[PDB]
RNA sequence: ACGGAGGGGUACACCAGACGUGGAGUCUGCGGCUCAAUCUGACCAACGCGCGCACCUCACCAGGCCC
RNA sequence: AGGUCUGUGAUGCCCUCCGCCCUGGGCCGCACGCGCGCUACACUGGCGGGGCCAGCCGGCGCCCGCGAGGACGCGAGCCCCCGCCGUGGCCGGGACCGCGGGCUGGAACGCCCCCGCGCACCAGGAAUGUCUUGUAGGCGCCCGCCCCCACCGCG
């Protein structure tokens, strides 16, 4: 029994670990078969039955929700040693998105425009 | 030819608009006019070491 | 263009990368090169966004360069991108010499604007023009859009001193 | 299971596997402004829409529910483009043909 | 068995209702909302008022008098 | 073999393209109906518009002359319940112009909005004119 | 208050860039024209503004009941 | 001395007894100059079949019917994959018009759908606007007025 979340923009992913699934689609059969290595990254730079489901957002927050889960869900693995330690190290020279998850979120829109920054055109003749 | 140049320190900018910045490059301490970003022991290709920037 | 902003060591195997570099100042010097090149490559509103599609031409092109040249699909690029970037400018209009980021970041947007004018209204592919572009701002020579123009903004600073 | 080998080889396969005719004069919805081309396509619809049943074990599916899986945009129109629906009777006879509860229809 | 809907537009009258019951024993929070431009005719720059109403349930499937505050069992 | 030219009802094909669109260079025909028409009259659609048999153009001109005599349905034929003749006609060739005129003669004759609008060559169709041309 | 007066600041106002608008058809508002009426306001800070005109909404036009 | 007595049982002062209602029309008329926008001008694309993911919160089964749309009942697009067309105002672009079939409604002049007809437009002078992170831009969805109907506005 072991529990992780994974989010990017609006997707959230949760990984049952026990001593690989995600949406019952296995790891290399996930639809962007190009984003496939994305995903692949921390399992062939560092096995058990992990189990997921992701849902949110959109295709590329969906790959950034599970990836992450599946670190953090085999960084819990060892407990309070030196590999508890340096794991979450190479996956930080890696990438530090890859334990903490990434904290922006789309601006709200305001009246007399398209978008958070985008007015209309002022016309004085 | 090109005279690889490197700067030592940063005076300020120049132009009336932002824009230029005043370096120290470099056995000389010319002083020369910079376009774009430039931080500390950065290197700029010289097409001369003849002027030095006014000022 | 130099060893302090070309980025070939810190970087994930394709070039798409999410997270953030332009919230800093001297951050996009650590952006890795074949991912600086895409995210120009995703340029005109009518291609605002589209990373992926522009992933499908830089591995592509890859796959041009080695099957004309027979050189490592990514020496050409770095080189490629150090031969551009103008060394003088005209600013009263005086020579000023340019930064070594800004010629890596100038010569990537030249790189691609040759593709994009000389692929528009052509049968053949936008990605083929990036192809012959990149490999002729390699050994330098004037068939590569961004080598020439080069050559003439330093011509206006050597004589607008 | 299924599950453990593409879709894009199933319905194809599946379709090189197994019949009306207003498969002729119909196009598959108010969005698409041609019929398909490749002749098979009946078979290769037919062959999606079962493959998309049997993910479905518990619940029931219904064919509105299938015409709104099967759907794209109407364009040409100067106009904001719109998502539109497919056809019905096309579906719902699809799944008459591969018939042989509460609600739909359900696999096995 | 025995159903109790307790419905208030105030969180610190709601949350003091269910406080007070358990002192003797998905429906969430939904909103009333409209905009409309801020003046009367219209002349000037277009500003526009955005309201906004919350109300909450609180759900007792069951097995103090405040006003303002609605109740119904059924 | 193939030939580069299908000089067919008083207009013009080029050929080396694609029958299905190219058999569109008659007017009164569209895509959807070089589609319906081509298979019904057992033809491969693309392959090329050079080689088209002379038994296939037979087959092809029994097609179009008579399109609800071989299940071409009614919503798909054009001139659907004419003033002229009560029957879902098939207006398929270049005397569509002698409906469109003698259309035009009889609303010059009964009066209508319409026709004179069309007089006048401006919209009819309830559509605005405010704006400058 | 203002200064083609000096001094000190500052903003996407400019720099470096990006996306545009003006050229085509089209929807909508304004003018001007026409009309029995084409009801009317407003000229940076009027002009997709006075919350979707078959009828009602209608203030305007041709007629007709009731107090 | 911006705008608003035409939103009101806010209202002074003048004028009308121009009050209320019934039918029919107009406000939508059109050589023409303005402004805000929508779809474009293609191969970084269009077309055909398949895969699959949102949030502001939200009904859909049986059928008929090419479709739109009927009678009876009960609790997402981009993008990706595979193909076609082949630089040709071409299969870009979809205005203008000619028949039919439907919905609303006491009433179509309102709106949808099917066939056909394929305009102008080759990236735009003199000028001119907006923007620093989930931002520009691209994609689509929803709510308001609403018998029907978004190219608009709030999200
Ligand atoms: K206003
Ligand atoms: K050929
Ligand atoms: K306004
Ligand atoms: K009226
Ligand atoms: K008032
Ligand atoms: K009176």
């Amino acid at each position: 029994t072991v529990h992780t979340l994974g989010k990017k923009k609006n997707s959230v992913a949760v990984a049952f670990v026990k001593a690989i699934l995600v949406n019952n689609v296995p790891l290399a059969l996930v639809r962007p078969e190009i984003l496939r290595t994305k995903v692949s990254e921390p399992i062939m730079i560092l096995g058990l039955d992990m189990n997921i489901k992701v849902a949110g957002g959109g295709h590329v927050s969906q790959i950034y929700a599970v990836r992450q889960a599946i670190s953090r869900g085999v960084l819990a693995s060892v407990k309070d040693e030196a590999a508890r330690s340096e794991l979450r190290a190479k996956l930080v020279s890696y990438d530090r998105q890859l334990v903490v998850s990434d904290p922006r979120r789309c601006e709200a829109k305001k009246f007399g425009g398209r978008g958070a920054r985008a007015r209309r055109q002022k016309s004085y003749r | 030819e090109p005279i690889n140049a490197r700067v030592i320190e940063v005076l300020g900018r120049t132009s009336s608009r932002g824009g230029i910045t005043q370096v120290k490059v470099e056995k000389r301490q010319i002083i020369r006019n910079v376009i774009g970003p430039v931080r500390k022991d950065d290197i700029l290709v010289l097409m001369e070491s003849e002027r030095e920037a006014r000022r | 263009s130099l060893e302090a902003y070309i980025s070939i060591d810190n970087h994930s195997f394709v070039p798409h990368s999410a997270g953030r570099w332009s919230a800093k100042r001297f951050r996009k010097a650590k952006c890795p090169v074949v991912e600086r090149l895409t995210n120009s490559l995703m340029m005109h509103g009518r291609n605002s966004g589209k990373k992926l599609m522009a992933m499908k031409t830089v591995g592509e092109a890859f796959e041009l360069i080695n099957l004309y040249t027979g050189k490592n699909p990514v020496q050409v690029l770095v080189d490629a991108v150090a031969n551009s970037g103008p060394r003088e400018d005209s600013c009263r209009r005086q020579s000023v010499d340019v930064s070594p980021l800004r010629r890596v970041n100038i010569g990537i947007y030249n790189i691609a604007t040759g593709a994009r004018k000389a692929a528009f209204r052509k049968v053949r592919p936008f990605a083929e023009c990036l192809a012959e572009e990149i490999m002729n701002a390699a050994a330098g020579a004037d068939k590569s859009y961004a080598i020439s123009q080069r050559n003439s903004v330093e011509r206006i600073a050597v004589s607008n001193r | 299971s299924v599950t453990r080998v593409p879709a894009d080889v199933f319905i194809n396969s599946f379709a090189a596997h197994l019949c009306p005719a207003f498969t002729d004069y119909v196009k598959t919805g108010v969005s698409r402004q041609y019929a398909p081309r490749d002749a098979d396509w009946f078979y290769i619809k037919a062959a999606s829409v079962i493959r998309h049943f049997y993910i479905s074990g518990s619940h029931s599916i219904g064919v509105a529910g299938l015409a709104r899986k099967y759907s794209s945009l109407q364009k040409g129109k100067t106009t904001p483009h719109h998502t539109k629906r497919a056809s019905c009777k096309v579906i719902r006879s699809i799944v008459s043909q591969f018939l042989g509860g509460e609600r739909g229809r359900h696999i096995s | 068995k025995y159903t109790i809907i307790v419905v208030g537009k105030d969180l610190k009258l709601v949350e003091r209702y269910v406080k007070s019951i358990v002192k003797e024993g998905r429906a969430p929070v939904r909103r009333l909302t409209i905009t409309t431009r801020k003046s009367p005719c219209g002349e000037g720059t277009n500003t526009w008022h955005r309201f906004e109403l919350r109300m909450y349930k609180r759900t007792f499937w069951v097995t103090v008098v405040i006003p303002g505050i609605q109740v119904t069992v059924e | 073999d193939y030939r580069d030219l299908l000089r067919m009802f008083n207009t013009n094909i080029q050929g080396k393209v694609v029958l299905e669109c190219a058999l569109v260079g008659i007017k009164g025909i569209g895509r959807r109906f070089a589609n319906v028409a081509l298979k019904k009259a057992n033809i491969d659609v693309h392959k090329r518009a050079g080689e088209l048999t002379a038994a296939e153009e037979d087959a092809l001109m029994k097609v179009l002359e008579d399109p609800l005599s071989h299940g071409i349905p009614a919503w798909m034929l054009n001139r659907n319940n004419d003033f002229e003749s009560g029957k879902d006609m098939h207006i398929l060739v270049n005397t569509i112009a002698s409906t469109h005129r003698a259309d035009l003669e009889r609303l010059r004759k009964t009066r209508c909005e319409r026709g004179v609008r069309h007089h006048h060559n401006l919209k009819v169709r309830g559509q605005h004119t405010k704006s400058t041309g």
